[PDB]
């Protein structure tokens, strides 16, 4: 899994990937389908 | 109102493909009226129906609308944004960059019922297609405290822009047609209104508990409740869980007490819901805490060490085929309080290795292990920055278990080092391995400690061999502190004794407790110095308090209420039903219950206390 420079400098988990919004100057994750939250840290609660 | 959805916190993170992401937004917000959390609308493309958002009345967190290409976001009945959580440190509503390589996207954001953003400011940046929003008077939506904290930018020369309706207040609307004229309920108003209004005149005043405007004068006539909606009344706070017991003069269990679910007061927590010490129903606890069932209802409690993180260790698992902690290594051990295996620190760390393509590690980074509290295998330190006089990164190491031991003999080994002192002030157990402290030609205190008190298997020995001589340190004046006990030293400082000769203050060894002359005043209990409670008035040359808590002061700093010393007399607290408890203070500073026919409060005894 990949080191991602967000506000709280975590890691995108559950197979997700780090991406950069150039417009803003801000990082975020690209979660795999079926996972939620900024760092992809949560099962969708319905999608399983 | 009703119907409640959880909200999202994805900030700008994107969920699968644009479709995947649209489908989530959808299933989250479908038929939802009240958002408990936040509303983040992002990445939505041209010609995707966001009709479902027509349904949203209250958002509790913040509203983030960014990186969209949709022409139209119909937040048409969004009434209030509470801003209980900000975006980017300060905005309750951020509407940032809603275009694509073309200069198009959000044209339309018809928020004709947005009347109050309760907390937080508002930001608009780079929406070269957004119409009419240009014109709004935020002075009516946003509270003055966040007025000087807005970033406002709408930068199109022309466009698909209809002028507002002639029937609009100083030319402000959210879009085309009368339906979109901005409804003002705070600007135009009345000296007399201390809140919001139904119109230009004094009789139009809304109750102070209403948030966006009202349909009348009552607390049941509010459009939205400023704080809590308990049944069909707006209130300041939910009926308290704790109530005032006149017989204990402290807070007791309130059977008529209600928890707090969004801006609602409930009899009990829904679905699968934990409770906070704000008295709130929530889906999950914060990061600095994590608890289970404490008599029936699941409560949230504090880990007071940074929450337990189990981490691999050198040799096993993800760190397999690694010689020691490295530059490549040492990040992966951040919030780690326990090592499920060994810890090696070897010369190759601080010199670096050609073979494994590993730069020398920066000696300041060693501070990442300050959190580690248990090593399960063994600890082996064979190198260490010479600049560093201490094993201080392991300051808080409580236990080494030795379940595995170096060469199958050693649980702790400190070898060929420059240190002055073993920094291990929190070490209390080394159960099943032998100890090796060797070649540390400057290490001075390792003898003072009785290693035998630390062992858990009755066959383990020590080898404090080939350090300095007992004679050397003694002469260098490098002994235990005069305030330690025979038990030992992990170094020179008073913070560094195993146990105290006289008295402990929190963590340090000390001579006097602050009985007659200290900073805050103290008592002693089990040869510890414990602070007096802040309501004990310090006594010159005499004892200030006689235990913990407020019924142990010799004299109250402020007021007396039964056996308590209190900062203020009880003023409008919840009671053993029918009313709020109200006391005044008598010239002796004793609190006494106001006359029952008051209700507003009083300033003295009897009916002469509360005037009309
Ligand atoms: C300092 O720590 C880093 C992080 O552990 C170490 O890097 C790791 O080195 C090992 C051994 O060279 C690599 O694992 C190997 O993978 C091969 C697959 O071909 C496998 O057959 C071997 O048995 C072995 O497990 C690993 O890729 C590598 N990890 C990273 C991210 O670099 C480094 O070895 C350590 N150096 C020192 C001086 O302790
Ligand atoms: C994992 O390690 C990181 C990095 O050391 C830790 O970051 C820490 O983040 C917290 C935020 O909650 C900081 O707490 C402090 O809160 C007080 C009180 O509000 C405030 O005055 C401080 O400015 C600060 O935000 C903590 O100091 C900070 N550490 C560093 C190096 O600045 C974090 O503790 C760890 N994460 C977990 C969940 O254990
Ligand atoms: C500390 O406490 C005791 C009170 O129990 C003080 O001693 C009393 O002082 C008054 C003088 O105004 C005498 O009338 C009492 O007879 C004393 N009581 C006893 C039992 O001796 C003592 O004064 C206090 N110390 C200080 C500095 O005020
Ligand atoms: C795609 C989706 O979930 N849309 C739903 C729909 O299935 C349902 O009939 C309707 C009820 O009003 O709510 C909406
Ligand atoms: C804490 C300690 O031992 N300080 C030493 C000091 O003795 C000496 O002057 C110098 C050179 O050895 O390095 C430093
Ligand atoms: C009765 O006590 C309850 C405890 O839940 C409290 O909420 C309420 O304020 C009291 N009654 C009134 C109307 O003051
Ligand atoms: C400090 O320690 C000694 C015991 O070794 C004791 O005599 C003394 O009372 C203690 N406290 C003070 C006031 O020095
Ligand atoms: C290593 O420790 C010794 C002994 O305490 C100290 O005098 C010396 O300065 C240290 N060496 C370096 C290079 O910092």
């Amino acid at each position: 899994d990949s080191e991602c420079p967000l506000s709280h400098d975590g890691y995108c988990l559950h197979d997700g990937v780090c991406m950069y919004i150039e417009a803003l100057d801000k990082y975020a994750c690209n979660c795999v389908v079926g996972y939620i939250g900024e760092r992809c840290q949560y099962r969708d609660l319905k999608w399983w | 109102e009703k119907k409640v959805c959880q909200g999202t916190s994805n900030k700008l993170t994107q969920l699968g493909t644009f479709e995947d992401h649209f489908l989530s937004l959808q299933r989250m917000f479908n038929n939802c009226e009240v958002v408990l959390g936040n509303l983040e609308i992002t990445y939505v493309q041209r010609n995707y129906d966001l009709s479902f958002l027509k349904t949203i009345q209250e958002v509790a967190g913040y509203v983030l609308i960014a990186l969209n290409t949709v022409e139209r976001i119909p937040l048409e009945n969004l009434q209030i944004i509470r801003g209980n959580m900000y975006y980017e440190n300060s905005y309750a509503l951020a509407v940032l960059s809603n275009y694509d390589a073309n200069k198009t996207g959000l044209k339309e954001l018809p928020m004709r019922n947005l009347q109050e953003i309760l907390h937080g400011a508002v930001r608009f940046s780079n929406n070269p297609a957004l119409c009419n929003v240009e014109s709004i008077q935020w002075r009516d939506i946003v509270s003055s405290d966040f007025l000087s904290n807005m970033s406002m930018d709408f930068q199109n020369h022309l466009g698909s822009c209809q002028k507002c309706d002639p029937s609009c207040p100083n030319g402000s609307c959210w879009g085309a047609g009368e339906e979109n004229c901005q409804k003002l309920t705070k600007i135009i108003c009345a000296q007399q209104c201390s809140g919001r209004c139904r119109g230009k005149s004094p009789s139009d005043c809304c109750h102070n508990q209403c948030a966006a405007g009202c349909t009348g004068p009552r607390e049941s006539d509010c459009l939205v409740c400023r704080k809590f909606r308990d049944e069909a009344t707006c209130k300041d706070t939910c009926p308290p869980l704790m109530l005032y017991n006149p017989t204990t003069y402290q807070m007791d269990v309130n059977p008529e007490g209600k928890y707090s679910f969004g801006a609602t007061c409930v009899k009990k927590c829904p679905r699968n819901y934990v409770v906070t010490d704000h008295g709130s129903c929530v889906r999950a606890c914060g990061a600095d805490s994590y608890e289970m069932e404490e008599d029936g209802v699941r409560k949230c409690k504090k880990c007071e060490g940074p929450c337990r993180k189990v981490c691999n260790g050198i040799g096993i698992g993800e760190f397999k085929d690694s010689l020691s902690i490295n530059a490549t290594n040492i990040k992966h051990f951040k919030n780690c309080t326990s090592i499920s295996g060994d810890l090696h620190i070897l010369p190759v760390a601080f010199r670096g290795d050609s073979f494994t393509h590993t730069p020398p590690l920066d000696p300041q980074e060693l501070d990442i292990l300050k959190t580690v509290k248990e090593i399960t295998g063994f600890l082996l330190i064979q190198a260490w920055p010479e600049n560093r006089t201490d094993l201080h990164a392991f300051e808080n190491l409580e236990i080494i278990r030795g379940r595995t031991k170096q060469h199958g003999q050693f649980s702790l080994a400190v070898v060929s080092l420059n240190i002055t002192s073993l920094g291990l002030r929190s070490l209390k157990e080394i159960s099943d391995g032998d100890v090796i402290i060797s070649g540390n030609k400057n290490l001075c205190y390792a003898n003072t400690i009785n290693w035998k008190k630390l062992f858990g298997t009755s066959g383990q020995k020590t080898k404090i061999i080939s350090n300095r001589g007992e004679n050397s340190c003694k002469a260098t004046g490098q002994v235990c502190h005069a305030l330690c006990s025979p038990e030992g030293c992990w170094g020179p400082e008073p913070r560094d004794c195993v146990s105290c000769r006289n008295v402990s203050r929190g963590r340090e060894c000390v001579d006097k407790c602050k009985l007659l002359e200290g900073e805050p005043r103290e008592f002693v209990e089990n040869s510890e110095c414990i602070q007096c409670h802040p309501e004990c008035l310090p006594q010159a040359m005499n004892i200030t308090c006689t235990g913990r808590g407020p019924d142990n002061c010799i004299q109250c700093a402020h007021y007396i209420d039964g056996p308590h010393c209190v900062k203020t007399c009880p003023a409008g607290v919840m009671g053993e039903n029918n009313t709020l408890v109200w006391k005044y203070a008598d010239a002796g500073h004793v609190c006494h219950l106001c006359h029952p026919n008051c209700t507003y409060g009083c300033t003295g005894p009897g009916l002469e206390g509360c005037p009309t």
